[PDB]
RNA sequence: CACCAACUUCCUAAACUUAAAUUGGGUUAAUCUAUAACUUUAUAGAUGCAACACUGUUAGUAUGAGUAACAAGAAUUCCAAU
């Protein structure tokens, strides 16, 4: 009976939970693309998510400096995150992590991964699910539809 | 590969049409809904007159939560809040085709998506001229009750001071040892118990060489439906549709019950002072308050209670 | 507990053939437009995928030269520029990774 | 007698196709070489006149096989089943390509096709029905469109919705079968053998062989039935799953002869459609058609 | 062993015995060494009782083969097509004269289980039974509970 | 050990006649001493039966399984000496006949236990068979319909004879 | 005649008249094999 | 006012009259030798001369079971790197 607890069991305890997270975050923030096994991407996303909007409280804030001091374990990153990250992702109001499914691991554990990253990084574009052009069969008769149903009141 | 291949309502769609396909989809629900409103002026099934005996659709509600209510002698009442969400008449049997004792109708409740449903129930509500439906679930009406399909039902159905019947899922709790599932005792926890502390202890006797049926074992809790019954009715909000319930009501939060008029003795023939089809709200005789309220309650914005 | 007889074949060959034990054929897989390489719906090309991640280890192999030590991350933004390519206006006061090769094409 | 036309007009087709096959003598060697974005460079070492884009994809997989719908010999969209008669370059088209333009005339053609060979035996023998015409819809439109005139004893009666429903089964039957869309170029002159009866065909023919500078004339056929084509047509009737005959609109300025036009829409397999949506779709392929 | 082991139904091979009987056996072969001790009984047997064997079937072919031969051996081949085979090794002149005999009065047919004693083409005469018979008709063919 | 399977690709059948239906070619190979346990391995092996040489290697790359990757490069050999030296034309053009695994030669070893006490473990390996026919993979099984069932029923009655009497 | 359906008991029927007017009936008298003559 | 029911008895063909230590007797599988036979046989002479069973010996292979159990801190720019 695990109803309604939004957290997996990691590691060799709650506290390695948070130090594997943790290290997983710091990596994240220092090359923007990070691979690990599904499951633990998905759990360090949130946590990617929220850091930024520490980062956008400001460089002053005390609290703030706290909080990137305790997850930023090397602390050459903490400048990177209050003026490079906060000031790219000044604009949006969430979603600024990016998280696809890689095919699973070959080294004889088939691991489920994934690939996490920050949304506007330097690096070369993932090959990203694109969806079907409106010159397509299905999309063209829709658009028909969608003519017809605007022109027509 | 000529071979099958799975599918989804996105697979195709391109980034303009996938926005206009959900509000296409939408509008849809919008006029189905509309279109059903006015049942009254749709070639309704003959009014009957209630006469002893007779048992009333029920309806299907969603399980808001729970809040305190206090009546005007000062005591506390624990109440459930029920939500009816586009209950509708779906299906009649006649009652040779269901069963020779009495009829059935199908009601359905809690509109839910078109996306990821079998092609058997859409088709279902197509002709039926509505969207779908989470739950389908069969109330047994007397001929004189019947009511056509497609037809709203509403929470003001229900009155304060009726008793009533409510059923659902109850919460799954999923394997679960004897302690819990069954209230036994278990081991001591000290003084030499090797590995027995939470276990069954002897499922039966040596002589009969067997286990009998129904043994009470280990296995999946919960998640069975279970009714309870007699709960009154303390109030009713015709505005958001609310029933309030006394008591408690199987199920989560946010899960579809099951509500009927109660079948205990006591409360034999209590439709004779309800609305015996159903409460129409297109007749609009009067129109009701947005809050409807039983005589023991103490409402609120009244003046403090003093048992003088 | 110990087993009072052997186990037949014909009840083994039940146990280890029922359905519920076998290999489920998967509906999911599909090739890939740009590399025509096998994929499943839901997950990245492997063969695309691989492209990019060497080409992103290429680049940070030139990262680590230019910064040379632990500890000495930019608090300014960064760029990868190829053969053939000058820092524009917007460019200016950003550290600049330089690739030998030319600008894939898929890279933009 | 209706049968004795699917007899004599098979015949000619038959005697049409056994002559160019024997028209080539023994085995030339032509090298096609791909020139798509995958599996780039590979060169097909095929026969002249005999060797089609489907035996082609055969080579490389089974994916090219099931997902090619079209080719491109030389920047010219081709049937998959047509056989290559030059060396050339070579690339196959799918439904979901980034811009499917050629690809998607080819499947409303050969359903529109489709509804031909379905109305032709729909009814009583007793009747007569006359294919005048299968007009170029764009796909936008909503609905493929083939022009018909019945007996003038039916000129005032109007199918059912059973009797549309009736339709749809016929067609459903056709893409059970999985009949391969046979072609053939032929000069006028055998084309107007085959049709000579039906003068709307015949004026037909006559158009599309003054347009090219020989007498060519595309011909099609599906089982027994034969039809002119515009272009390229779907390899097989196993392409379409989903199919549905909309309806039957009366052409207003038909007195002379009342020309009823006849409407449906289609989706492949490869681009199904969800019950709601199909619906939709429907109900808006049910409004006349005008070509633009 | 009758489940471990075939079955037919009693039978002639062409209707033997209808218009005219027909001997099943036509070639026996008997191989010999001539100076053996285990065939000296079909030695015997060649001398004395071959020649009125093949005089008394006169639709018999009998071959006699001496040559080097460590087992003497009887081979018996039928119309219908069936051959068998009998090792005469060290028998006496009698013995094989009682088994020489046998082969010629049997068919080629499998000696195996036979299901039933007799068999028949023409079971009835006066019409098989089935559930009608001794069933008396009613007038108006009105079975029971018809009102008309 | 007998190594009949390899054997059999060398089978050479006389020119057929031109009044006759062409034969298909079949091609048969293996790989002998696979570290790998035979009963594990049939259940890979039994999942391609029937399938085309396309679709057994796209249900393979997906899977998770030591054996599927071992089956796999099998199947890839098996389609290169197909084209390569039996004549076969398009490569596509290939389904799976048979695929099953068999026992391979073993070799025995020690199990410690607690108390001085051992067992003996086996190091397994296994053999994998394939046979490739060329043409489409042969039609899927189709269930009886009622009618069918029906069918059969009434046969069962029509054949019911009078027993134990002349 | 008996039949399983009415038209082929019907059809059993007509056949059941032809033995019996070509004299071809299932108790017909056996053939003669006897005559040496 | 009977019928059915055991190889009891009769009948066609035959047969000549009943737990198990023990006792009398007629054959026979296998192999070697003598002398022969020559697709595997005969008469004599011999013997390590016959195994559904000793918690038998050795080897092989199952069952339990693909079960119990076993193992590598994280990311990266990479295993004598950070
Ligand atoms: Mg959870
Ligand atoms: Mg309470
Ligand atoms: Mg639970
Ligand atoms: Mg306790
Ligand atoms: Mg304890
Ligand atoms: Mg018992
Ligand atoms: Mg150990
Ligand atoms: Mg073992
Ligand atoms: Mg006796
Ligand atoms: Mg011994
Ligand atoms: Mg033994
Ligand atoms: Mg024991
Ligand atoms: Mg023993
Ligand atoms: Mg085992
Ligand atoms: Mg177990
Ligand atoms: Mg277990
Ligand atoms: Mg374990
Ligand atoms: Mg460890
Ligand atoms: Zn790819």
């Amino acid at each position: 009976i695990s109803h309604g607890r939004v957290y997996r069991r990691l590691g060799l305890g709650p506290e390695s939970r948070i130090h594997l997270l943790r290290n997983l975050l710091t990596g994240l923030v220092r090359h923007e693309r990070i691979e690990a096994t599904w499951a633990r991407a998905d759990e360090m996303r949130g946590y990617a998510e929220k850091l930024i909007d520490y980062g956008k409280l400001g460089d002053t804030n005390e609290r703030a400096m706290r909080m990137a001091d305790f997850w930023l374990t090397e602390k050459d990153l903490i400048p990177k995150l209050f003026k490079v990250l906060a000031p790219r992702f000044q604009g949006q109001n969430g979603n600024y992590t990016r998280m696809l499914q890689i095919p699973n691991r070959k080294e004889q554990d088939r691991a489920k991964m994934a690939v996490i990253e920050y949304k506007g990084n330097y690096l070369p574009p993932l090959p990203l699910p694109h969806r079907d052009s409106n010159l397509t069969l299905l999309n063209q008769l829709l658009l028909g539809l969608q003519q017809d149903l605007h022109h027509n009141q | 590969l000529h071979s099958k291949s799975s599918t989804w309502w996105d697979e195709h769609l391109s980034e303009e049409n996938l926005s206009f396909v959900k509000q296409l989809v939408s509008d849809e629900n919008k006029t189905q809904l509309t279109s059903k409103l006015n049942p009254l002026k749709d070639e309704p099934w003959p009014l009957h007159p209630w006469e002893p005996g007779s048992f009333r659709v029920g309806l299907i509600a969603l399980k808001l939560g729970m809040m305190p209510l206090w009546t005007k002698d000062g005591q506390k009442h624990a109440v459930t809040l029920l939500q009816v969400q586009d209950c509708h008449v779906l299906k009649y049997t006649p009652k040779e085709d269901h069963n020779g004792k009495i009829a059935a109708l199908t009601v359905g409740g809690k509109t839910v998506s078109r996306f990821y449903k079998p092609d058997s129930r859409l088709e279902f509500y197509r002709d039926l001229g509505l969207p779908p439906k989470q739950i389908h679930k069969i109330f047994h009406v007397t001929d004189n009750a019947v009511i056509k399909p497609g037809t709203p039902l509403y929470a003001a159905h229900f009155r304060p001071g009726q008793y009533v019947d409510v059923t659902a899922k109850t919460i799954g709790k999923g394997f679960q040892g004897v302690m819990k599932r069954w209230g036994f005792k278990g081991q001591p926890a000290s003084h030499g118990q090797t590995k027995t502390h939470r276990r069954p202890g002897a499922i039966s006797t040596g002589d009969i060489a067997r286990v009998w049926p129904g043994t009470k074992m280990p296995g999946r809790m919960g998640n069975q439906n279970r009714t309870v019954y007699g709960l009154k009715v303390w109030r009713v909000n015709t505005k958001h549709n609310i029933i309030y319930v006394n008591g408690s009501v199987p199920g989560h939060k946010n899960c579809l019950v099951k509500i009927k008029d109660s079948t205990l003795p006591a409360y034999k023939d209590s439709c004779k002072n309800l609305p015996f089809p159903t409460y129409f709200p297109d007749g609009d005789e009067e129109e009701l308050p947005e809050d409807l309220f039983d005589e023991s309650v103490w409402q609120p914005s009244e003046p403090s209670i003093t048992f003088a | 507990a110990a087993p009072k007889n052997r186990r037949t074949i014909e009840v083994n060959r039940c146990r280890r053939r029922n359905p519920q034990k076998l290999i489920k054929i998967k509906n999911n897989i599909d090739i890939c437009p740009e590399c025509g390489h096998l994929k499943q719906k839901h997950v990245l090309c492997g063969y695309c995928y691989e492209k990019v991640r060497q080409e992103t280890t290429k680049i940070r192999q030139q990262i680590g030269a230019q910064e040379g030590g632990p500890f000495r991350a930019p608090s300014v933004e960064t760029m990868v520029l190829y053969t053939g390519e000058k820092p524009s206006e917007k460019d200016q006061g950003k550290r600049i990774v330089e690739r030998n090769i030319k600008r894939p094409s898929w890279f933009t | 007698s209706p049968t004795e036309l699917t007899e004599m007009r098979n015949d000619l087709f038959n005697r049409e196709k056994s002559r160019q096959l024997s028209l080539t003598p023994r085995t030339e060697k032509i090298e096609v070489k791909h020139v798509g974005k995958t599996d780039p460079g590979t060169v097909f070492v095929m026969n002249k006149n005999i060797s089609t884009p489907y035996s082609c994809a055969m080579h490389l997989s089974e994916w090219y096989c099931s997902k090619s719908i079209l080719a491109l010999v030389d920047g010219q969209p081709w049937d998959m089943y047509k056989p290559l008669t030059k060396s050339c370059e070579i690339k196959f088209l799918t439904f979901k390509d980034p811009d499917p333009k050629e690809v998607n005339k080819a499947y409303w053609r050969s359903c529109a096709m489709m509804l031909g060979c379905v109305i032709e035996r729909a009814f009583k023998d007793d009747y007569v029905v006359s294919l005048v015409r299968a007009p170029e819809v764009p796909v936008i439109a909503g609905a493929f469109c083939y022009d018909v005139t019945l007996d003038k004893r039916l000129d005032e009666w109007m199918p059912t919705k059973e009797n549309l429903r009736s339709f749809t089964k016929d067609a459903h039957a056709l893409i059970y079968r999985d009949l391969p869309f046979e072609t053939l170029d032929v000069d006028a002159r055998v084309a107007l053998e085959i049709f000579q009866h039906n003068k709307y065909k015949v004026d037909f023919i006559e158009e599309k062989a003054s347009q090219n500078p020989e007498r060519i004339v595309k011909l099609h056929r599906i089982g027994d039935f034969i039809d002119v084509s515009e272009g390229p047509l779907i390899p097989r009737t196993s392409v379409c799953f989903q199919y549905e005959v909309s309806a039957v609109h009366n052409l207003n300025p038909s007195q002379p002869n009342l020309i009823r036009r006849f409407q449906g829409l289609s989706l492949p397999t490869h681009l199904r459609a969800q019950f709601t949506i199909w619906d939709k779709l429907v109900e808006r392929s049910r409004k006349m058609v005008t070509e633009d | 062993t009758g489940r471990g082991t075939s079955s037919r139904f009693l039978t002639s091979v062409l209707h033997n015995g209808l218009g005219r009987y027909v001997q099943q056996l036509q070639r026996l072969s008997l191989s010999l060494s001539r100076d053996a001790p285990s065939s000296r009984g079909a030695r015997e047997f060649v001398e004395r009782e071959v020649t009125d064997f093949a005089r008394r079937n006169p639709g018999v072919v009998v071959y006699v083969n001496p040559r080097p031969c460590a087992m003497p051996r009887i081979v018996a081949e039928y119309l219908n097509g069936a051959v068998r085979e009998e090792n005469v090794n060290s028998k006496s002149v009698e013995e094989i004269k009682s088994l020489v005999q046998k082969l010629a009065d049997q068919s080629g047919l499998d000696v195996i289980r036979i299901r039933k004693p007799f068999h028949t083409d023409n079971p009835s005469i006066q019409g098989q039974w089935h559930p009608f018979t001794n069933k008396r008709t009613a007038l108006h063919g009105l079975r029971p509970r018809e009102l008309r | 050990i007998s190594r009949k399977w390899e054997k059999k690709n060398k089978i050479v059948y006389p020119p057929q006649l031109p009044g006759e239906p062409r034969r298909p070619a079949e091609i048969y190979h293996c790989r002998r001493q696979i570290k790998y346990s035979k009963d594990k391995m049939w259940y890979l092996a039994k999942m391609i039966r029937g399938m085309s040489i396309d679709q057994a290697l796209a249900q393979l790359e997906f899977n998770d399984k030591k054996g599927a990757q071992i089956i796999k490069e099998v199947l890839l050999e098996a389609q290169d000496m197909a084209v390569r030296d039996h004549n076969v034309e398009f490569r596509s053009n290939l389904h799976i006949a048979e695929s099953t695994s068999g026992r391979g030669q073993c070799l025995k070893r020690i199990r410690y236990h607690g108390r001085g006490r051992f067992g003996i473990m086996e190091k397994v390996y296994c053999h994998y068979f394939v046979k490739l026919v060329e043409g489409p993979p042969p039609p899927p099984e189709v269930p009886k319909t009622a009618v069918d069932h029906a069918k059969d029923y009434i046969q069962q009655l029509r054949s019911r004879t009078i027993i134990h009497t002349l | 005649g008996p039949g399983e359906t009415v038209l082929v008991a019907e059809e059993e029927a007509a056949r059941v008249a032809l033995r019996k007017l070509y004299g071809f009936t299932e108790n017909r008298r056996p053939w003669d094999y006897s005559k040496p003559k």
